[PDB]
C-alpha cells in the first residue's frame, strides 16, 4: 500500500535548525514529483516547496525562501527538508505530499478533504 | 469527535476485513486458467469468426 | 484514543499483510508458463460512427449487442444501430456536461449523469412516441462518475463525493449508501449475478461492496495512482483495474491479492478504460497516448494495438457476445473493431 | 420496413444540423476563482444542490456560455479535465497580499495541466479598490510574503491610470508580473494569458471578455488557415 | 495555354 | 529547330520537366494528404485541394505544349485535341486564380472579423463557391472552342502545314477582346483583391506575425511575377497580327517563352507557399 511516514519534528528554540525526513514505500519514488505542506494552528493547509524527479527544478514559498532547502535521495526513497533560522510563525504540522500521477508537472495536493497521497505529518513547535 | 469516529470506523471495518477466509493463490490461478481454457473456443475476439456469420461484415 | 486506534490499525494491517504473504505460494506467471501464447491479434475498424460535436466520454453496449448509447459534451445522447450505423434516438440533455451513461438490460431506459450531480433516467418507449425524462435522481454532493442498472427499478451510481448510492427509480430516494471510500469514485462494474460490485476511488485502492448489506466486503490495494477503469472477470471471481501509473492489475476476490501486473517500459501514460473479452483471455485497455492495447490476461504479454483513434480514448466496451469491441475517443468518433 | 430507419436517421441528421450551427457559433467560458474571490459579483454583472451553474449573455451578437462550478468537491484534478474545449478560462484572483500564493499555485497548475496546455486564460485581478486602500494604509507588508518586492521597480514603459499613486501601481504591476512569469515560464506559446485589473462592480467586464475571445479566435484562425 | 507566333508569320502578311 | 535555337530550347525544356516533376509530386502529396485526414479537412484545405487538382491537371497537358514549342511540325494530332487542351489550360488557369481570390477573401474575413467568420463561410458555402468558380471558369474559357483550331495555308498540302493556332475568322473578327481583354479580368480583379485584402490583414497583424506578413508579401509578389508576363505576352501576341508591325514579333515570342516557364513555376509553387507554413500540415504529412 502507498504510505508516507514522516520523521523528525519536536520543539526547537527560535533561530535553530531542524531536519524533517520522510520514508517513501509502496510506489516508484523516482518518478513522482514531491511536495511539502504544513497546517498552522487554526489555518488551512499551505504549500511549502517542491522538487522534481531528478531534483533539477526546485521552488519555495516566499516565507521560507533562503531558509529551507529540499533534497531527495532516490537511492533509498527518502525526502529531506533541512530547516534553518526557525521562527515562531513556522510552528505547524508538516505533511509530505506526492503528485497524483507520475511524469506530470502540475499538482493538486493542497486539497484538505482527505488527500490520499500524503502522510500523517510530524508536529513542529518553535518556542522559547 | 470526527477524528475518533473515523478512526473507530476504520478500525472496525479493517478488523471485519481481516477475518475473511482465503484460498491459496495457486488455486485461484488454476481456477481462472481453467475458466479461460473452457470458454476459449467461444470468444470471437480470441479466435476470428468467418465473415459468413460475422454481423459487422 | 487517536494514537491507540492508529497503532491498532497498523498492527491489523501488518497482520493482513502477513496473511497475504502466507497465502501466496506461486505467481500466476509461473503457473501459466506452459500455456501457449495467444499470438499477435489483428483487428480492423468495421464501423466509424459520426454525428457527435464534442469529445465522447462513456458508451454502453446493449444486451442485444446491436444498440449502443453514447454521451458527448455537446449535450446529445445518441443510440446507434451498430449493424447499419443508423441513429435510433437523439436525446437533447438538460445539462451539456455529461460524463457517464448506462443502457438498461431490458433496453427500455437509458441513464446519464455528470457535473450536475443528477442522474437523468430517459424512457425510450412510450405511447407519446417521444423521449422524456422519467426521473431525475438528485441528492449527490459531487459529480457522478459511473452509472449501472441493476434492474429497471434500481440503479447504482458513483460520485466524486466519496460515496456510492443504490437508487430506487419509482420513488427517487436512495435505498442504500456506500461511504467507505476516501476519494472520487471513478468507475464501478456490476458482477454477472448483480450480487456484488467493485469501484476505485482515486486512493489507489479498490473495494468490494454488497448491494443488500450496504457494506464493504474486501479492500484491494497495490496501485500507485488513481484508478480510472474497473471491470469484472467474466466468471465474476476476479476483476481488473487501470490506473494513471500506466499499469493494469488483476485482482481475485477469493485470493484477495494481486495476481498479475501489465506494465511496459514504453508506456508512461494512464489507462482510461479496461474491459475483458467473453472468455477473459484478452484484456483491452485504453490509453491517453491515442491508442489502445490488448493484453494476454494470463501471460501478461501485449497481443495487439488499436491505433485508429486520433485523440484520447475515453470509453471501451465489449459486446455481451464478444463479437466486436467499440472504442470511443475525444475525437468525437466511435470506432467498432472486430 | 428498414426504410423507416433511414428516414428517421435523416430526420435526426437534419435536427442535428440546426443545433450544430448554434454550437459552432457559441463561445464557452469557465469561471474559476477562490472562495474569497469576487467571482459571484462578476456573474451578477453579466446580463443579456446543483454542481454547475450556467450564465447566458451576449455582446455584439455573439453568445457566451459561462460555467461556474457550484456544489463540488475540491478534487479539481479530475473534473477539471472536462473544460479542455472551452474557448477561454476566466481566472479571478483576490488581491490579499496571504491567499495570493495559493492563487499562484492554482494558476501554475492550470497552466501546466496536460489537457489545459491549449487554452488561453483570462486573468482578472479583482477587487483593486480594496488593494488601493490596503496599500495606502501602510500596513500592506507585501515584502514579508514576497521578498522579491523589496528589490523590484516599476517598468519604465508601464502605463498607469490617472490618479493612482506610484505605490499602488508598483504593487499591482508586481502582482501582474507574478502571474506573467508563470505564464511565460513554459516558453511554448500554444496559449496566452490576458492579465486585467477589474473591480467587483464594473460594467467594462463584458467588453474585456469580448476582446479576449476575439483575440483568441483570431490566434486560432491564424493556425487553422495556414497563416502560421 | 499561351499562344505562340509562327516562324513564317513575318511573310504570311505578304499574301 | 525552327524557333528558339537549340541551347535556349534545351534549357527551357529541362526547366519545364524539372518543374513538372516537382509540381506533380507536391500537388499529389497535398491532394492525397487532405483527402484522408479529418484533421486537415478545413475550408482553406478544401480550397487548396481544388487548387492542387487544377495544378495537377494542368501539368498533365504539358507534353502537348512542349512538343509544339520543340517541333511546330505539321500538327499530326486532331483539331479536337488542339481545342481540348487549349480550353483545359485556360479553364484551369481561371479556376486557380479564382480559388486564390476566394482564399484571400476567406482569410480577410477570418483575420479581420474572427467572430463573424464562422457565420459567413462553412462547408455549405465553400462547396457552392467552388462550384460557381469552376462554372464561371468553364464559361469564360468556352469561347476557346471558336478561337483556336487547326488551319493550313492554301498553297500546299494541309498535312504539311497544319498548325494549332487561332483561326483566321477570329483574327479578322473583333474577337481580339475575347483573346486578351476578356482574359484581363481574372487578373486585375484578383490582383486588386489579393493586394487590398492582404494589406489590410498585414496592417491588422502588425499594428511572430512578421513571418506571416512576409509570407503574404512573397505570395503576392509571386502572383505578380508569374501572371503579369503571361498577360502582357498574350497582349503582345494579339497585337502582332495587326498590319505594319513585325518588330514586336520577336518580343512577343520571347515574352511567351518566359511565360511558359513562369506558368508552370507558379503551378508548382502553389502547393508550397500555401502549405509549408501550416505546421499542422507538416506534422500531419
Ligand atoms: C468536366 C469536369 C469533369 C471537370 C472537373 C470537375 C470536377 C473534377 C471538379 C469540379 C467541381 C469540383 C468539386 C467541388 C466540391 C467538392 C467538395 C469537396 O469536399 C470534395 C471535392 C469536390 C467534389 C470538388 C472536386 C473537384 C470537382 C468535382
Ligand atoms: C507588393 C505589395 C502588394 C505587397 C503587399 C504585402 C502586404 C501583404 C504586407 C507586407 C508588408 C506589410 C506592410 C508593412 C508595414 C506597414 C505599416 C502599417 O502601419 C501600415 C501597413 C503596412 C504598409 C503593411 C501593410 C501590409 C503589408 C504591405
Ligand atoms: C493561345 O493559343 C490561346 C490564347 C487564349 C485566347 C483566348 C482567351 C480566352
Amino acid at each position: 500500500q502507498v504510505q508516507l511516514q514522516e520523521s523528525g519534528g519536536g520543539l526547537v528554540q527560535p533561530g535553530g535548525s531542524l531536519r524533517l525526513s520522510c520514508a517513501a514505500s509502496g510506489f516508484t519514488f523516482s518518478n513522482y514529483k514531491m511536495n511539502w505542506v504544513r497546517q498552522a494552528p487554526g489555518k488551512g493547509l499551505e504549500w511549502v516547496s517542491d522538487i522534481s524527479q531528478s531534483g533539477a527544478s526546485i521552488s519555495y514559498t516566499g516565507s521560507v525562501k533562503g531558509r529551507f532547502t529540499i533534497s531527495r535521495d532516490n537511492a533509498k526513497n527518502t525526502l529531506y527538508l533541512q530547516m534553518n533560522s526557525l521562527k515562531p510563525e513556522d510552528t505547524a504540522v508538516y505533511y509530505c505530499a506526492r503528485c497524483p500521477a507520475p511524469f506530470t508537472r502540475d499538482c493538486f495536493d493542497v486539497t484538505s478533504t482527505t488527500y490520499a497521497y500524503r502522510g500523517q505529518g510530524t508536529q513542529v513547535t518553535v518556542s522559547s | 469527535t470526527a477524528s475518533i469516529a473515523q478512526a473507530r470506523k476504520l478500525v472496525e471495518q479493517l478488523k471485519m476485513e481481516a477475518n475473511i477466509d482465503r484460498i491459496k493463490v495457486s488455486k485461484a490461478a488454476a481456477d481462472l486458467m481453467a475458466y479461460c481454457e473452457a470458454h476459449a473456443k467461444e470468444d470471437p475476439l480470441l479466435t476470428p469468426v468467418p465473415a459468413s456469420e460475422n454481423p459487422f461484415r | 484514543e487517536l494514537d491507540q486506534l492508529r497503532q491498532e490499525a497498523e498492527q491489523l494491517k501488518n497482520q493482513i499483510r502477513d496473511a497475504r504473504k502466507a497465502c501466496a505460494d506461486a505467481t500466476l506467471s509461473q503457473i501459466t508458463n506452459n500455456i501457449d501464447p495467444v499470438g499477435r491479434i489483428q483487428m480492423r475498424t468495421r464501423r466509424t460512427l459520426r454525428g457527435h460535436l464534442a469529445k465522447i466520454y462513456a458508451m454502453h453496449w446493449g444486451t442485444d449487442s446491436r444498440l449502443l448509447v453514447s454521451a458527448s459534451q455537446d449535450g446529445k445522447l445518441i443510440i446507434w444501430d451498430s449493424y447499419t450505423t443508423n441513429k435510433v434516438h437523439a436525446i437533447p440533455l438538460r445539462s451539456s456536461w455529461v460524463m457517464t451513461c448506462a443502457y438498461a438490460p431490458s433496453g427500455n431506459y437509458v441513464a446519464c449523469g455528470g457535473l450536475d450531480n443528477i442522474c437523468s433516467i430517459y424512457n425510450l418507449k412510450t405511447r407519446e412516441g417521444n423521449v422524456r425524462v422519467s426521473r431525475e435522481l438528485a441528492g449527490h454532493t459531487g459529480y457522478l462518475s459511473c452509472c449501472r442498472f441493476l434492474d429497471d427499478n434500481q440503479i447504482v451510481t458513483s460520485s466524486g463525493d466519496t460515496t456510492c448510492a443504490l437508487w430506487d427509480i419509482e420513488t427517487g430516494q436512495q435505498t442504500t449508501t456506500f461511504t467507505g471510500h476516501t476519494g472520487d469514485v471513478m468507475s464501478l462494474s456490476l458482477a454477472p449475478d448483480t450480487r456484488l460490485f467493485v469501484s476505485g476511488a482515486c486512493d489507489a485502492s479498490a473495494k468490494l461492496w454488497d448491494v443488500r448489506e450496504g457494506m464493504c466486503r474486501q479492500t484491494f490495494t497495490g496501485h500507485e495512482s488513481d484508478i480510472n477503469a474497473i471491470c469484472f472477470f467474466p466468471n465474476g471471481n476476479a476483476f481488473a483495474t487501470g490506473s494513471d501509473d500506466a499499469t493494469c492489475r488483476l485482482f481475485d476476490l477469493r485470493a484477495d491479492q494481486e495476481l498479475m501486473t501489465y506494465s511496459h517500459d514504453n508506456i508512461i501514460c494512464g489507462i482510461t478504460s479496461v474491459s475483458f473479452s467473453k472468455s477473459g483471455r484478452l484484456l483491452l485497455a485504453g490509453y491517453d497516448d491515442f491508442n489502445c492495447n490488448v493484453w494476454d490476461a494470463l501471460k501478461a504479454d501485449r497481443a495487439g494495438v488499436l491505433a485508429g483513434h486520433d485523440n484520447r480514448v475515453s470509453c471501451l466496451g465489449v459486446t455481451d457476445d464478444g463479437m466486436a469491441v467499440a472504442t470511443g475517443s475525444w475525437d468525437s468518433f466511435l470506432k467498432i473493431w472486430n | 420496413e428498414d426504410k423507416a430507419a433511414v428516414e428517421r436517421s435523416k430526420m435526426i441528421e437534419k435536427q442535428l444540423q440546426k443545433d450544430k450551427q448554434v454550437y459552432r457559433r457559441t463561445l464557452r467560458l469557465l469561471l474559476l476563482g477562490a472562495d474569497n474571490s469576487g467571482k459571484s459579483t462578476i456573474v451578477k454583472q453579466m446580463r443579456i444542490t446543483s454542481g454547475i451553474f450556467e450564465t447566458k449573455f451576449q455582446v455584439d451578437k455573439v453568445n457566451f456560455h459561462m460555467f461556474d462550478v457550484g456544489a463540488q468537491r475540491d478534487e479539481r484534478r479530475k473534473w477539471i479535465q472536462c473544460f479542455n474545449d472551452v474557448t477561454a478560462i476566466i481566472f479571478v484572483v483576490d488581491s490579499s497580499d496571504n491567499r495570493l500564493q495559493e492563487a499562484l499555485n492554482d494558476f501554475k497548475s492550470i497552466w501546466n495541466n496536460r489537457w489545459l496546455r491549449t487554452i488561453s486564460v483570462i486573468l482578472f485581478l479583482n477587487k483593486q479598490d480594496l488593494l488601493a486602500e490596503k496599500v495606502l494604509a501602510g500596513k500592506s507588508k507585501i515584502e514579508d510574503y514576497f521578498p522579491e518586492f523589496a528589490r523590484y521597480t516599476t517598468p519604465e514603459d508601464a502605463t498607469p491610470e490617472p490618479g493612482e499613486d506610484p505605490r499602488v501601481t508598483r504593487a499591482k504591476y508586481f502582482i501582474r508580473k507574478e502571474f506573467v512569469d508563470i505564464s511565460t515560464a513554459s516558453g511554448d506559446g500554444r496559449h496566452i494569458c490576458y492579465p486585467h485589473f477589474t473591480c467587483s462592480v464594473d460594467t467594462e467586464n463584458a467588453r474585456r471578455i469580448f476582446n479576449d475571445c476575439k483575440d483568441i479566435i483570431l490566434q486560432m484562425n491564424l493556425r487553422e488557415y495556414n497563416l502560421v | 495555354g499561351s499562344s505562340f507566333l509562327s516562324p513564317e508569320h513575318q511573310r504570311v502578311q505578304q499574301r | 529547330l525552327q524557333l528558339f535555337p537549340a541551347p535556349l530550347l534545351a534549357g527551357v525544356t529541362a526547366t519545364c520537366v524539372a518543374l513538372f516533376v516537382v509540381g506533380i509530386a507536391g500537388n499529389l502529396l497535398t491532394m492525397l494528404v487532405v483527402s484522408r485526414f479529418r484533421e486537415l479537412r478545413t475550408t482553406t484545405n478544401l480550397y487548396l485541394s481544388s487548387m492542387a487538382f487544377s495544378d495537377l491537371l494542368i501539368f498533365l497537358c504539358m507534353p502537348l505544349d512542349l512538343v509544339r514549342l520543340w517541333q511546330y511540325r505539321p500538327w499530326n494530332f486532331g483539331d479536337l485535341l488542339c481545342k481540348l487542351f487549349q480550353f483545359v489550360s485556360e479553364s484551369c488557369t481561371y479556376a486557380t486564380v479564382l480559388t486564390i481570390t476566394a482564399l484571400s477573401v476567406e482569410r480577410y474575413f477570418a483575420i479581420c472579423f474572427p467572430l463573424r467568420a464562422k457565420v459567413v463561410v462553412t462547408k455549405g458555402r465553400v462547396k457552392l463557391v467552388i462550384f460557381v468558380i469552376w462554372a464561371v471558369a468553364f464559361c469564360s474559357a468556352g469561347p476557346i472552342f471558336v478561337l483556336v483550331g487547326v488551319e493550313h495555308e492554301n498553297g500546299t498540302d494541309p498535312w504539311d502545314t497544319n498548325e494549332c493556332r487561332p483561326t483566321e475568322f477570329a483574327v479578322r473578327s473583333g474577337l481580339l477582346t475575347v483573346m486578351v481583354w476578356v482574359s484581363s479580368i481574372f487578373f486585375f480583379l484578383p490582383v486588386f483583391c489579393l493586394t487590398v485584402l492582404y494589406s489590410l490583414i498585414g496592417r491588422k497583424l502588425w499594428r511572430n506575425h512578421k513571418q506571416t506578413v512576409k509570407m503574404l508579401a512573397v505570395v503576392v509578389f509571386a502572383f505578380i511575377l508569374c501572371w503579369l508576363p503571361f498577360h502582357v505576352g498574350r497582349y503582345l501576341f494579339s497585337k502582332s497580327f495587326e498590319p505594319g508591325s513585325l518588330e514586336i514579333a520577336q518580343i512577343s515570342q520571347y515574352c511567351n517563352l518566359v511565360s511558359f516557364v513562369l506558368f508552370y513555376l507558379s503551378a508548382a509553387i502553389n502547393p508550397i507557399l500555401y502549405n509549408i507554413m501550416s505546421k499542422k500540415y507538416r506534422v500531419a504529412v
